[PDB]
């Protein structure tokens, strides 16, 4: 039953230090190694290292070993990544977990439990820029009679010039899931991400049923809703 | 030591059999090796472990086997559920390149809406015209923006989705960001659609003041 979460800071600054912490909430660390992976925004999943609970052994890739200590409190039950000298290039999805074979408690001479990653839990978005903030512009994809097809009617909302992702949207505060397909952000020239989220509903319940859609991004505390209207 | 992963990209019908080679550079123990599924936006979860041991929980269409250095995970029947991108890894846990596996399903014709931009969005100077394609495959279509039959570049820009674990098709969104100056020197923004379901590509349009 353990499970884990990753978290940190929502943007770093270029030559700075990244750090990310994940939190072990349904067991302790003991007997096992903790791991670090992660995505860049194309690629797949780079290893970063891991550190044995008790923090006595450790083995990083080779590529990060020189800006990359991983350090574990078993009393807090959280796991710390410190990569220093961050790049662009470490702009990543920082993912969090658990080494392995059963572990097993091992020595000073033989640390030969290693074998599998279980749970790994969403781990965090890292952007890396020397850019700051902005908060999303919300306006309506309006279901005009350009967008009636028969019975079948389309809205949604444009969620523009924001900056860095994540941005959260949901729609009726979480009660419409059916026929949601909130798009990927697409980095613009400008260099801000710019997004729309779709909802194609019945015909008939334009005129009961009122939709919003609720645009959530943690990075500037913005959160606004937008009725959807003709 | 080092891990290949191949096919990199694999397109398959719902209901077939799937095979994945994951290919080490040496020898390795059958206990060193797992087999990793990764959800686009989930958490990658262990599929097997020791090479055949089966995660808990994992359905049975998923089998793993293998020695030396010839790794092999196996999807005896592929369920649309299955797309996402299948990684494997050694013990001290570094690699696998990965495999992006699609569900391959019928020709589906994408429906076409058009959004004009908002009164809001116009008071800021800025206008978003949004043309959307949902719920269609195969993945690859054509969206030409056309402004009184005048044809853009550059300042159209288009996302599409991941693919749907339950159908399996793509939507697609194609956003023409033009300055509200740039939007009232025409008259008809129209967005032509072409895709493989569709007889001939369609058009939807509409007038400026509506």
């Amino acid at each position: 039953q353990v499970q884990l979460q990753e978290s940190g800071p929502g943007l770093v600054k270029p030559s700075e230090t990244l750090s990310v912490t994940c939190r072990v909430s349904g067991g302790s660390l003991d007997l096992y190694y903790w791991s670090w992976i992660r995505q860049p925004p194309g690629k797949g999943l780079q290893w970063i290292g891991f550190v044995y609970f008790d923090g006595s052994y450790g083995d990083y890739d080779p590529s990060l070993r020189s800006r990359v200590t991983i350090s574990a409190d078993m009393s807090k039950n959280q796991i710390s990544l410190r990569l220093k000298s961050v790049t662009p290039a470490d702009t990543a999805v920082y993912y969090c977990a658990r080494l392995g074979p059963g572990g097993i408690f091992d020595r000073w001479t033989g640390h030969y439990g290693d074998k599998w990653l279980d749970p790994w839990g969403q781990g965090t978005l890292v952007t890396v820029s020397s850019a700051s903030t902005k908060g999303p512009s919300v306006f309506p994809l309006a279901p005009s009679s350009k967008s009636t097809s028969g019975g079948t009617a389309a809205l949604g909302c444009l969620v523009k010039d924001y900056f860095p992702e994540p941005v959260t949207v949901s729609w009726n505060s979480g009660a419409l899931t059916s026929g949601v397909h909130t798009f990927p952000a697409v980095l613009q020239s400008s260099g801000l991400y710019s997004l729309s989220s779709v909802v194609t509903v019945p015909s008939s319940s334009l005129g009961t049923q009122t939709y919003i859609c609720n645009v959530n991004h943690k990075p500037s505390n913005t959160k606004v809703d937008k009725k959807v209207e003709p | 030591i080092d891990l290949t992963q191949s096919p990199r990209t694999l397109s398959l019908s719902a209901g077939e059999r799937a095979t994945l080679l994951c290919r080490a550079s040496q020898s390795v123990s059958n206990v060193a090796l797992a087999w990793y599924q990764h959800k686009p936006g989930q958490a990658p979860r262990l599929l097997l472990h020791e090479a055949s041991t089966r995660a808990t929980g994992i359905p049975d269409r998923f089998i793993g086997s293998g020695s030396g250095r010839d790794f092999t995970l196996t999807i005896t029947s592929l369920e649309p559920e299955d797309f996402a991108v299948y990684y494997c890894q050694l013990s001290g846990r570094r690699l696998g390149q990965g495999t992006k596996v699609e569900i391959k399903r019928t020709v589906a014709a994408p429906s076409v809406f058009i959004f004009p931009p908002s009164d809001e969005q116009l008071k800021s100077g800025t206008a978003s015209v949004v043309c959307l394609l949902n719920n269609f495959y195969p993945r690859e279509a054509k969206v030409q923006w056309k402004v009184d039959n005048a044809l853009q570049s550059g300042n159209s820009q288009e996302s599409v989705t991941e693919q749907d674990s339950k159908d399996s098709t793509y939507s697609l969104s194609s956003t023409l960001t033009l300055s509200k100056a740039d939007y009232e020197k025409h008259k008809v923004y129209a967005c032509e659609v072409t895709h493989q379901g569709l007889s001939s590509p369609v058009t939807k349009s509409f007038n400026r003041g509506e």
